């Protein structure tokens, strides 16, 4: 019964980490499965970007 | 189409048991 305290800056060595800010595998996983069949996702499919 | 897409338009989730529920308005 030692006290541990974890916190943010604790655990920044994981936190400000590269591959966390690379959503690379993240873009790709979003471009595998598209649009679900919902009647507000297919409305929500428009142009602005 | 509205309504059914506010909510609701043997599932593969259970980690407990069979549910089961109703309503009264009171």
């Amino acid at each position: 019964r030692i006290p541990q305290r974890i916190s943010h800056a604790e655990a920044l060595k994981t936190l400000c980490h590269p591959a966390i800010h690379d959503a690379g595998p993240c873009l790709e996983a979003f471009a595998q499965a598209g649009p679900p069949q919902g009647d507000d996702r297919v409305r929500a499919l428009c142009r602005r970007e | 189409a509205w309504v059914r897409q506010a909510t609701g338009a043997g599932g593969p989730a259970l980690l407990h048991g069979q549910r089961a529920t109703c309503e009264v308005i009171l």
